[PDB]
Formats: structure tokens, C-alpha cells, sequence
């Protein structure tokens, strides 16, 4: 592949701090509280 | 036959055809070999890092 290929030659990806399913709790956070309480 | 490296020898499934000697990947490397006394075909993949 390719994202192997890259990886052979010193180039590689490190991984995000927040994963995809912790931005998602802090959206649903946000949308309620905006419902729940307003501003 | 001189081309040197450092990798991971295994059992290549690559589909190689009697006129091709070496294989390379998207990224124009050497990605497999064949063996000059055995006719085998070796993937090469290099070691952790
Ligand atoms: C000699 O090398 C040939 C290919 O050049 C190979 O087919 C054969 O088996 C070898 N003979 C040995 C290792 O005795």
C-alpha cells in the first residue's frame, strides 16, 4: 500500500488526543444543555 | 546479486512472471526479490522502527 509505504521512510502519522468518541460526548454536551437550559 | 538491504524475508504471493526478477511498490522501492539459486520469490519488508 501506500500509508505503509510512507511509513517505511520515516514518515508517519501520530494519533489525535481526543478520539472520535470524545468530541461526539462533548457535542452531545452542548446540544443538551442548549435544549435543557438555553444560553 | 548485490542488492543489499535489511529486511524481513518471507514467501512472496506475488504473481511474478518468468521475464520479472525484482518487484516494487507505489513508491518506486524494491518490495520483493527472487532468490538466484532457488527461483524463489522473497517479500522483503524492512524491520520495526
Ligand atoms: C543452480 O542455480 C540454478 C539457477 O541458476 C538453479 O536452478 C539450480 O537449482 C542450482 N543448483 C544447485 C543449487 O545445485
Amino acid at each position: 500500500d501506500l500509508i505503509c509505504a510512507q511509513k517505511f521512510n520515516g514518515l508517519t502519522v501520530l494519533p489525535p488526543l481526543l478520539t472520535d468518541e470524545m468530541i461526539a460526548q462533548y457535542t452531545s454536551a452542548l446540544l443538551a444543555g442548549t435544549i435543557t437550559s438555553g444560553w | 546479486n548485490g542488492l543489499t538491504g535489511t529486511g524481513v524475508l518471507t514467501k512472496s504471493n506475488k504473481k511474478f512472471l518468468p521475464f520479472q526478477q525484482f518487484g516494487r511498490d507505489i513508491v518506486d522501492t524494491t518490495d520483493a526479490v527472487r532468490d538466484p539459486q532457488t527461483l524463489e520469490i522473497l517479500d522483503i519488508t524492512p524491520c520495526s522502527f
